[PDB]
């Protein structure tokens, strides 16, 4: 399961040992983010803006404690926009799932997030955002005629294109009464 | 300003369970 | 396992 | 006047090159945005295996 | 009625798209199967033959030639702007 | 259904809560956003801006 989730997160459970488990999404007193850990420290000290406290000498005894075996698992490449465009918690793959059953997943639902007239500069961010870790060189590209059509003069060019956009059905229209025109014209000059 | 340090240590948790 | 050193102020 | 008439030939002529070049810029750039996400749907995503040791920043 | 009008909208804008062609002709012949046995039969054909023939080829040139319809509609328009032009330049 | 007349009450030392006004602006269509989802679902915050 994936489930989108409101940046910055911090997550801070006191263990009874004197342990800390921590997840967050920001580094603090050299922990890792991200990936969730087990935490000890042996002198009292502030992280996540709360104090961390060095705990009270043991006496070793017989354990039971479980030890689970390791897993890796390999998530879809956009799973970040497939868990937002849903507003609540979704399945994304199995355990034990291929390559490509993992793929024909949400590749119907992602191709039909196409460019539309209303939202070309907020779309165009997104494509960018995507494309980052595959091909850097495209993004920063794709970055640039993003803020270009937003913020150059006051938006006038986005605007512009906008509107062309929504035009396309009456120039067409237009077009053809001018073909109409021409060949009848044309026609009426020859002997 | 004076280097004074305290050690962290950290250990995983395998599948996050 | 990960042993590190947190760097703490004393002014 | 045949200045005048000139002038109006050679704008009538680099307003339609201006249009035609502009046809080309916007119909090329909806080819190639829309195809490079087709590639970044099918490409290889990030793995997970929770090994903290891995993800030290020294 | 109501029953009907009531998922419609949202099933009749899962339309054809030229990135999954073929994953969607499958679709309709498994909605077509118990209405129209004929027809089923024939359109999982066409989608075999975009898929499986040679290596896929023809999936390949047609999601191509799909993605390319902006690029060729420019050119197209740019060919009447001379052929015009050519014609109405012969006429004495 | 039928709403009855209450019994006199003797009044003693109160200790309701007293909660904060607030207003609050949605979405002009939050009706659609709410149908074409068919679950209760997000649709702003108390201190968001338009
Ligand atoms: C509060 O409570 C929490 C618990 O809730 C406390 O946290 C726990 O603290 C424990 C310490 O008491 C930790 O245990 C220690 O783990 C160490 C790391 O273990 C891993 O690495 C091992 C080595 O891996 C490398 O080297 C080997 C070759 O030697 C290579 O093969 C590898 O590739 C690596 O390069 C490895 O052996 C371990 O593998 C075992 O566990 C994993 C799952 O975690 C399994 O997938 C494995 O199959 C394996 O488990 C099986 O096999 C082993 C024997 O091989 C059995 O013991 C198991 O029962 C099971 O059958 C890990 O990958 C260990 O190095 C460390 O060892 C010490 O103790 C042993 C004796 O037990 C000595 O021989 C050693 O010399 C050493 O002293 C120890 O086990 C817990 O990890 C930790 N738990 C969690 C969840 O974080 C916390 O401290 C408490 N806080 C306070 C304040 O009290
Ligand atoms: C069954 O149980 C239910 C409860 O579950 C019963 O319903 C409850 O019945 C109560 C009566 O016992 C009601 O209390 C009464 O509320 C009246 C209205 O209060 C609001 O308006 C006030 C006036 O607002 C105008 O005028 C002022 C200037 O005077 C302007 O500033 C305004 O703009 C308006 O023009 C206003 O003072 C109140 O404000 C307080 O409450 C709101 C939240 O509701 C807060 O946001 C405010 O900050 C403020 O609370 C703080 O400050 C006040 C003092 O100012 C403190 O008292 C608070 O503790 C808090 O710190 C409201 O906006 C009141 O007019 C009415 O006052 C009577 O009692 C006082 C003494 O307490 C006298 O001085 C008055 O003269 C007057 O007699 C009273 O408080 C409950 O509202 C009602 N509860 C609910 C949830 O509906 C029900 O009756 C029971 N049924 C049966 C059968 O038994
Ligand atoms: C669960 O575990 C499975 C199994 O490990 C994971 O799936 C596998 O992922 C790996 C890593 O991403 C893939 O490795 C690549 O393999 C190809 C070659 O694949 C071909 O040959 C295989 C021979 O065994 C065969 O299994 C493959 O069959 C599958 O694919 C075909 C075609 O789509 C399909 O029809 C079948 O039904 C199968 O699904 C296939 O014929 C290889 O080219 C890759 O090389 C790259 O990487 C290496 C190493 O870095 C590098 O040296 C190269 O240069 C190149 O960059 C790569 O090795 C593997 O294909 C996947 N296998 C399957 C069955 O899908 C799965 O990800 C795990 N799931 C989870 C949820 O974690
Ligand atoms: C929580 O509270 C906030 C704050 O009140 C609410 O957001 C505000 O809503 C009000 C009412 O709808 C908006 O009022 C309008 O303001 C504009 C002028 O806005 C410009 O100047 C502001 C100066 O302070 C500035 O804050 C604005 O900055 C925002 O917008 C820009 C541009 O998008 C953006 O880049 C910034 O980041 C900010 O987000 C902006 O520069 C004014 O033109 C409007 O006038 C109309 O209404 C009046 C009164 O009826 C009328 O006289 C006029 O004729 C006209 O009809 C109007 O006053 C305000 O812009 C909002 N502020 C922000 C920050 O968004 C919010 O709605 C509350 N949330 C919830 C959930 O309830
Ligand atoms: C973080 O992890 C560290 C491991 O890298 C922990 O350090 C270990 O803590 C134990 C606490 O019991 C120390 O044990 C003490 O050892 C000294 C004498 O040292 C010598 O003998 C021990 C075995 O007894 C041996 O391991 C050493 O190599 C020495 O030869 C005794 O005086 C004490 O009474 C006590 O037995 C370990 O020595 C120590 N190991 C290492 C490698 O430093 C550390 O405690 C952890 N910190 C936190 C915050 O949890
Ligand atoms: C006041 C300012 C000055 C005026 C400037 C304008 C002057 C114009 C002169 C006259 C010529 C008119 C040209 C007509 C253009 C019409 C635009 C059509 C847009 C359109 O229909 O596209 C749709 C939405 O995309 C869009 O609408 C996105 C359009 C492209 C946005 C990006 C523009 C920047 C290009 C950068 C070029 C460099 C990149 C590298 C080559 C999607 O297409 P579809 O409807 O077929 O459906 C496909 C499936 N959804
Ligand atoms: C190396 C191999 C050899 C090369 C072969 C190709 C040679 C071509 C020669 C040059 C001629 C070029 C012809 C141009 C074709 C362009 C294709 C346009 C596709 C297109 O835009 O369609 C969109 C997606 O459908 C699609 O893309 C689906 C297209 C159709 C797929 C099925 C093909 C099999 C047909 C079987 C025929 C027998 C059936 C019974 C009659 C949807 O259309 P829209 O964009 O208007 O939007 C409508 C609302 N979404
Ligand atoms: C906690 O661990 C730190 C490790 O940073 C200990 O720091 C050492 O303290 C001694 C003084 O006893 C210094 O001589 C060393 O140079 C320090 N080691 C370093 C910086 O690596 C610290 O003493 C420990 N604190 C407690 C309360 O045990
Ligand atoms: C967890 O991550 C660490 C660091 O990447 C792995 O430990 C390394 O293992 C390789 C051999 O595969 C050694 O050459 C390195 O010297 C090790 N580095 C350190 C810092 O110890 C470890 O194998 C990973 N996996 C597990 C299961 O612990
Ligand atoms: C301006 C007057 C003379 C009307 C002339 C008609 C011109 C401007 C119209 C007619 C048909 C139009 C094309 C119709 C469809 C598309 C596909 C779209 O994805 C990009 C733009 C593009 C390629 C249009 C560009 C503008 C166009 C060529
Ligand atoms: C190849 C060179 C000479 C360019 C010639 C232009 C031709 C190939 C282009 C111009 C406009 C194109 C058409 C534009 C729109 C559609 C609708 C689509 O749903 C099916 C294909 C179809 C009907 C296209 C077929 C190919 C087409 C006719």
């Amino acid at each position: 399961w994936a489930e989108a989730v409101k940046e910055p997160f911090v997550q801070v459970n006191p263990l009874k040992n004197g342990s800390y488990l921590v997840l967050a999404s920001s580094t603090d007193c050299q922990i890792p983010p991200y990936v969730p850990s087990i935490v000890t420290v042996n002198e009292t000290t502030s992280c996540f803006g709360l104090d961390f406290k060095r705990p009270l000498v043991a006496e070793e005894r017989l354990s039971f404690e479980p030890r689970l075996p390791n897993l890796q698992l390999r998530l879809p490449h956009l799973v970040g926009i497939i868990a937002k465009i849903k507003g609540i918690k979704i399945e994304v793959t199995s355990s034990g799932e291929s390559i490509k059953e993992q793929i024909e997943r949400a590749k119907a639902e992602l191709l039909r997030l196409d460019i539309h007239e209303g939202d070309t500069p907020a779309w165009i961010q997104q494509l960018a955002a995507a494309t980052k870790d595959v091909w850097p060189a495209a993004a920063s590209a794709l970055q640039g005629i993003g803020n270009f059509l937003s913020g150059t003069a006051q938006g006038i060019f986005g605007t512009a294109f906008s509107l062309l956009g929504y035009l396309k059905p009456i120039l067409i229209g237009v077009g053809v009464i001018l073909l109409v025109i021409l060949i009848f014209k044309i026609v009426s000059w020859i002997p | 300003p004076v280097p004074k340090y305290v050690e962290v240590n950290m250990t995983s948790i395998p599948q996050g369970v | 396992s990960l042993r590190m050193q947190h760097p703490v102020p004393k002014y | 006047y045949t200045c005048c008439a000139t002038s109006s030939r050679v704008l009538a002529w680099i307003f339609l090159v201006c249009i035609l070049l502009i046809i080309v810029l916007v119909s090329c750039f909806v080819t190639i945005s829309r195809i490079q996400w087709n590639k970044d749907i099918q490409v290889l995503g990030p793995v997970i295996d929770w090994n903290v040791t891995q993800r030290a920043v020294y």
